[PDB]
């Protein structure tokens, strides 16, 4: 499953 | 005069560059803001007209702390230059739970408590930090300590509504996405029990806004109960529903925590 940083 | 005062090294992420300090040969990052791109601008006890960031920062950086901390700040014409602590061997919780996975319960335990800490700090400053992610938080992996950076998304900490906000919107809690509006202390903890399940599952347990206002969190990894207790609470709909930091503290999943040097030798090391 994709994990991915989310930005502010 | 920064710019003889250290020496620059290369990025660490953006504009935030590695550095060391010529006076003794400390470990700094150097994190640069263009005046065009700061929105929330705070004044410093001597009047001057400083970015909200700076504010916040020298609140919560005085003494020993979880926080990395401001040691001194520069003003240029379109830029403000902060000058931070720079731990080292650091890595950020995020790539550490991309690379190791869902954490044992007794090392989520040990680094959420650490955070909780932390938070509380902020709040006890006057400060709040708004953007609670893995991604904002370093882990000293010899010590075995955790720090938190970016305060470009806080603010003051106060007792009544926020209407604005600019963190990380699947941190972001229900009342926020319905009718962008809610307190700080209980949208902290919403963010606070995303964490807890991040650390514990391998990965946040919303992606969508119809997830975060749905209120329904499924567990992707083997947690046990009294964990998923404490992480339901956190991410109770209603924010009256959800705990304060003393009961979250308080609760029985909490207890005996490691600590730090523990951590790092059990753990990390
Ligand atoms: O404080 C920050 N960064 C850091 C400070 C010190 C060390 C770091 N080591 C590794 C990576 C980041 C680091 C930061 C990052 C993003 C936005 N605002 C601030």
């Amino acid at each position: 499953r994709k994990r991915r940083r989310h930005p502010s | 005069p920064l710019e003889s005062q250290y020496q620059v090294g290369p990025l660490l992420g953006s504009s935030v560059y590695s550095g060391i300090r010529v006076s003794d040969n400390l470990p700094v990052a150097i994190k640069h803001v263009e005046k065009d791109r700061i929105s929330d601008w705070g004044e410093l006890p001597n009047g001057t007209r400083v970015p909200m960031e700076v504010v916040l920062l020298k609140k919560v950086s005085s003494g020993f702390s979880g926080v990395i901390r401001l040691l001194d700040w520069f003003e240029r014409p379109d830029s403000f230059v902060l000058i931070l602590e720079r731990p080292e061997p650091v890595q950020d919780l995020f790539d550490f739970i991309t690379e190791r996975g869902a954490l044992q319960e007794e090392l989520a335990r040990s680094f959420f408590w650490q955070v909780l800490e932390a938070v509380r700090h902020c709040h006890n400053c006057g400060v709040l930090h708004r953007d609670i992610k893995d991604e904002n938080i370093l882990i000293d992996l010899n010590r075995g300590e955790l720090k938190l950076i970016d305060f470009g998304s806080g603010a003051l900490l106060k007792d009544t509504v926020y209407t604005d906000f600019d963190g990380t919107r699947v941190y972001s809690p229900p009342e926020w996405i319905r009718y962008h509006r809610y307190h700080g202390r209980s949208a902290a903890v919403w963010s606070l029990g995303i964490l807890l399940y991040d650390m514990v599952c391998g990965d946040i347990p919303f992606e969508h806004d119809e997830e975060i206002i749905g209120g329904q969190v499924f567990f992707r990894q083997r947690v046990s109960s009294e964990c998923q207790h404490l992480i339901r609470w956190c991410l109770a709909l209603r924010p009256s529903d959800r705990p304060t930091f003393e009961e979250i503290q308080n609760h029985p999943w909490m207890q005996d925590v490691l600590l730090p040097q523990e951590t790092a030798e059990i753990h990390l090391h």
